[PDB]
């Protein structure tokens, strides 16, 4: 019955995961950095980069949006909002 | 102006009936 | 419930809120740039002081890479969240017409109040 919130997570995290998805391809990453992947050593670094990038990615937007949904009680807000309709439905 | 008209882009929601389940429009079809 | 914003819902959402219901758009938008910028900064300093393999510089190579990947997110994460911005507006902080049609203002002031 609590339903609006969870939406706003999947919104979110869903805006990201399209946000960042032509960075998971190593395809589009060599085409930016041709001569320099088709060395060894470039190819470990440029590994080294997506891999943490998007886990850095991840990690700052998922730690600032929940502090976010904090400073604005938005999950309480919400909850409030969702069980609200109901009882004026009813 | 919030209804359609994104501020910096104006993406008009302009894909017909969207698709409504669960009391809501389901993202999937919506972010495409 | 899916609906068009109106200026009632941006009234009472904004009393309900304490705040309007961009203003929580404005801190995820202006939140992810930051964290976009923060990334690819990121990315070009480690790759510059790796700059040199073997005997070659790709200097050059670098900054126009690490620059042709952010203006690839630029343009994907304004997309992305625009429709963020209009879908959260729509569904999320959303209206249906069971409320004002008969007096919201009934329940947000009953909120308030009891």
């Amino acid at each position: 019955e609590h339903i609006r919130f969870q939406r706003l997570v999947q919104v979110c995290n869903k805006a990201l995961e399209e946000s960042i998805r032509k960075l998971q391809s190593w395809e589009k990453i060599h085409e930016c950095f041709p001569n320099y992947g088709q060395t060894r050593e470039g190819i470990e670094n440029l590994t080294v980069c997506q891999q943490q990038v998007i886990k850095l990615w991840s990690n700052l937007s998922r730690v600032e949006f929940d502090a976010i949904f904090h400073e604005r009680s938005i999950e309480e807000k919400l909850n409030q909002l969702d069980d609200l309709i109901n009882k004026a439905r009813s | 102006n919030l209804g359609v008209k994104s501020r910096k882009t104006g993406l008009t929601v302009n894909k017909t009936v969207q698709k409504d389940e669960y009391s809501m429009e389901n993202l999937n079809d919506f972010f495409k | 419930n899916a609906t068009t914003p109106t200026m009632q819902s941006t009234s009472l959402l904004t009393e309900h809120l304490g705040y309007p219901p961009i203003s929580l758009v404005d801190d995820i938008i202006n939140a992810v740039n930051e964290i976009m910028y923060k990334c690819t900064n990121a990315m070009e300093k480690y790759l510059m002081q790796r700059n040199i393999i073997g005997k070659k510089d790709f200097s050059d190579e670098i900054k126009i890479g690490t620059a042709k990947l952010e203006s690839l997110l630029e343009n994907s994460v304004d997309k992305n969240f625009d429709k963020l911005e209009l879908y959260v507006l729509r569904n999320i902080l959303s209206i249906p017409s069971d409320l004002l049609e008969e007096n919201r203002f009934r329940l947000l002031h009953h909120e308030k109040l009891v």
